RNA sequence: CAUUGGAGAGUUUGAUCCUGGCUCAGGACGAACGCUGGCGGCGUGCUUAACACAUGCAAGUCGAACGGAAAGGCCCUUGGGGUGCUCGAGUGGCGAACGGGUGAGUAACACGUGAGUAACCUGCCCUUGACUUUGGGAUAACUUCAGGAAACUGGGGCUAAUACCGGAUAGGAGCUCCUGCUGCAUGGUGGGGGUUGGAAAGUUUCGGCGGUUGGGGAUGGACUCGCGGCUUAUCAGCUUGUUGGUGGGGUAGUGGCUUACCAAGGCUUUGACGGGUAGCCGGCCUGAGAGGGUGACCGGCCACAUUGGGACUGAGAUACGGCCCAGACUCCUACGGGAGGCAGCAGUGGGGAAUAUUGCACAAUGGGCGGAAGCCUGAUGCAGCAACGCCGC
RNA sequence: UGGUUGAUCGCGUCGGAAGUGUAAUCUUGGGGCUUAACCCUGAGCGUGCUUUCGAUACGGGUUGACUUGAGGAAGGUAGGG
């Protein structure tokens, strides 16, 4: 039967899987028929991308997905737009936000007391 | 894995000095051992490594990274001696050296290795880390009262940054404005030559 | 057999071969008696043999036995040679 | 009427060739060059490959320059059907 | 309407220039050896004997198909209730053709690439149209008897099914006749008529889960074909089912695939036939490039599973942990006869310059069966070992 | 392998379009492992092939001219061919 389901790449210990497309038959990190989305579960609130136009249509023509890809469709809506099941249909949280060059214009402006804790500390080595 | 002999002897034998100054470097004009006073043939490839082994052992690299940062720097568009002193002055122990708030680069490395330095937020304690542009190194809190930073905000004064570094000494915070380039890399060695000996 | 599952399947092979033998047997029996109808050139023995062997064959088809294609080609030569021997 | 996916659009393949043997029944053997470059001097060279096809009714004959077009093995050898004669040289 | 890229040196002479070979500086490795050896991260680790293998494990699952009750578990004066969960052995379904291994064979439509099947098959899965009718006979288990050292074998009796077999009823299955539109020759397809025919299974803790048959989808496979990639002419002739034709047979399917008859073809100095070597490729190394070398890990295809041959079962078979026969081996034997195949994982012997632990876990991903809880998984995830490689300290 | 030239075909050749060239690798842009190796991700590459639509300068095919290459006729002619 043609499933759904994950294929493992990455490190050891850092694992990343492609949400892909291929037979029960075929090994596990082989050729797919279709490469449908990407689920890196090591990284904060895991990433979970999964091409909707795409997965619906294999889920239409009749592909089974194993119970890993279902969580995965249950949190990005689609199992819900297939098989309608009432379910929390939780799209996956951002992992957050980091800057750089607001952080470097905040700190160059910071002066004051960056060098004003700094000569706390020259008042600190007076103490050391 | 790192060179822990005398330095005084490889700027003697490279002729030139590899750091500081006002030292045993008063025997400059020839290279240590018995045999240092005689003349000598100087063919280019003796030229090309000396030039090599100048930027070595100025930088504290040894051979493989080297190598490394030469095909990275051969890779990269621009001209490849540029980009290969701009990485090395990327090197994180030498933008503490630039800096100013180490002695010299072994200073820089040891201190660096012992982890008394924060990268932008993050505690990082290899020599080598690559600083990026609009990077905020800073002191490890713990040891912001360290004897050499110390002896660093006493001199820092007299020492020069470079444009692409700006330094808050008593605060221990090295804003990195950009990475930098070849006129402002000082010129101590030569990087065309450099190149020209990993051609052969 | 060093796994029980295929000294099962030895077992199960063994009884299935006995019976698809037999059909197959069964229907070659058939196929010959139409085809000596048909060399005798009767028309009532050769259309009877020929209606029992086409169904034999169906039959055995939807066993699965034999093929439905197989059973579509003996069917199909079989009907042939009926025609020819009516014309 | 309404007909399924019509078209087929699936076509074969097609051949220009020359008859080289007409000596078998229902059978020529069409010889079809190709030019292609040479693939390591660059030069253009004259590739041929001799190819059998069914000629029903034997209505080519020696040297006539002959199309013929693929089709399922017709026996052994034969893969092409003639489909028009082009030129009867004769 | 610019480039990301190209280094030499020594050596023939008394000396010179040229020609010219030899040698060296570079990079690389599935490497080995010598000396030495701190750590971590990520990889990699029998290239030789496709040599012979002790031992454990590597494929099972389903009681919601069935008779049941050998265990555990509840209820009962120890047996007894099959009574409920559960459950060996047995029937039955599905899986066992995947995953994993190796590179011996193969110079070939095997592989790469691109097409064709109007010559194809496709279990489970999805979708849609019809249905799920009426009967019957056995048998394993069990029981008894006989034989055998064993492996096990043969009788008597007995028993249930979604096991097996009559029948009815069902198209797009056979044959045939009209007619519409058409292709690439054989033709494809729409509509109607005649005629002969082809199925099924029940079960449940009522929440389920299933059965048969048309048509599509998806998936996987099969065959055919153009082009492409070794060496050898100190191999020049090769072939007689061979090349083509017609009828029959066979097959999922075209076909000398097979057969009968007829014809005399087919291939070849543009290298047939023969010899040598070799799995092929994505890639890898090197190189300014063009090329040259290579085919470890990983991924795709192929081939093979003690050697040779064969079929069986099945939707599907080179059937690794299937069967049959033969050969060579190993083992058991009461001498009558039996049992077996690490190129699965770990491991041993052996060969070798040389390559690891008889580890942990199914927690993750993948797979098999089950309605499910779940069970199985030497796939895999991990750990051990070795400076073998890369990187960092 | 091919002198000059008309016409035509569009096989070579050239230019678009569609399909294909799995993934990994590789080049490169971002991101993650404290950095790196390594890993993830976007793109390129995949140097070809098939289908299809154009162009006709050149090569070639088909076809017709021209005489300068080539050969022949007539006359002249040298020679131990
Ligand atoms: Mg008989
Ligand atoms: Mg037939
Ligand atoms: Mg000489
Ligand atoms: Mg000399
Ligand atoms: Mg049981
Ligand atoms: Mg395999
Ligand atoms: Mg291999
Ligand atoms: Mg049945
Ligand atoms: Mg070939
Ligand atoms: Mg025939
Ligand atoms: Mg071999
Ligand atoms: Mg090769
Ligand atoms: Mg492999
Ligand atoms: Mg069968
Ligand atoms: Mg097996
Ligand atoms: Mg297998
Ligand atoms: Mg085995
Ligand atoms: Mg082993
Ligand atoms: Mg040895
Ligand atoms: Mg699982
Ligand atoms: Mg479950
Ligand atoms: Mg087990
Ligand atoms: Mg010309
Ligand atoms: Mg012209
Ligand atoms: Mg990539
Ligand atoms: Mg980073
Ligand atoms: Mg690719
Ligand atoms: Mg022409
Ligand atoms: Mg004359």
């Amino acid at each position: 039967a043609t499933k759904i389901r994950l294929k493992r790449l990455g490190k050891i210990r850092t694992p990343h899987y492609r949400v892909v497309v291929m037979d029960s038959r075929a090994k596990r990190d082989g050729r797919a028929i279709e490469e449908i989305g990407q689920y890196h579960p090591k990284a904060d609130p895991s990433v979970i991308v999964i091409d909707s136009e795409r997965v619906q249509y294999w889920l239409g023509v009749g592909a089974q997905p194993t119970e890993a890809v279902v969580a995965l469709l249950k949190r990005t809506g689609d199992w819900q737009k297939f098989t309608g099941d009432t379910s929390p249909s939780g799209v996956k949280p951002q992992p957050e936000r980091p800057n750089k060059d607001d952080l470097f214009n905040a700190a160059l402006a910071e002066a004051d007391e960056a060098p004003r804790e700094a000569i706390t500390k020259k008042s600190e080595g007076a103490a050391a | 894995a790192r060179y822990t002999g005398p330095l005084t002897k490889k700027s003697r034998r490279l002729g030139t000095d590899l750091v500081g100054n006002d030292k045993s470097f008063e025997r400059r004009p020839y290279p240590p051992g018995v045999h240092g006073r005689g003349r000598t043939k100087d063919s280019e490839y003796s030229l090309q490594l000396r030039e090599k082994q100048k930027a070595r052992y100025a930088y504290g690299v040894l051979e493989k990274q080297f190598r490394r940062y030469y095909e990275e720097a051969d890779r990269a568009q621009g001209k490849t001696g540029d980009v290969l002193l701009q990485i090395l002055e990327s090197r994180l122990d030498n933008v503490v050296y630039r800096a100013g708030l180490a002695a010299t680069r072994r200073q820089a490395r040891q201190m660096v290795s012992h982890g008394h330095f924060l990268v932008n937020g993050k505690k990082v304690n290899i020599p080598s880390y690559r600083v990026s542009t609009h990077d905020i190194i800073d002191v490890r809190e713990k040891s912001k009262d360290l004897p050499p930073i110390v002896i660093a905000r006493e001199t820092f004064e007299t020492r020069d940054v470079p444009a692409w570094l700006e330094v808050r000494p008593n605060k221990g915070r090295i804003l990195v404005h950009q990475l930098p380039t070849r006129d402002q890399i000082v010129i101590d060695v030569n990087e065309q030559a450099i190149v020209e000996l990993y051609s052969k | 057999p060093n796994i029980k599952s295929q000294i099962k399947r030895v077992k199960t092979n063994e009884k299935s071969r006995q019976r698809n033998k037999a059909v197959k047997s069964a229907l070659r029996t058939y196929v010959r008696n139409f085809r000596r109808a048909a060399e005798a050139g009767d028309v009532e023995a050769a259309t009877k043999a020929a209606r029992v062997a086409n169904r034999q064959l169906d039959k055995a088809a939807s066993k699965g036995v034999i093929h439905k294609n197989q059973a579509a080609n003996r069917k199909s030569a079989i009907s042939k040679k009926l025609n020819s021997l009516a014309a | 009427m309404s007909e399924n996916t019509a078209e087929r659009t699936t076509r074969r393949k097609v051949r220009e060739g020359l008859v080289v043997s007409d000596k078998m029944n229902k059978t020529i053997t069409v010889m079809v060059e190709d030019r292609v470059k040479h693939p390591l001097y660059g030069k253009v060279m004259t590739k041929s490959v001799r190819l059998k096809a069914h000629d029903e009714n034997n209505e080519a004959g020696m040297g006539d320059r002959v199309r013929i077009m693929e089709t399922r093995p017709l026996s052994a050898t034969k893969r092409w059907r003639l489909v028009e004669i082009i030129e009867k040289a004769k």
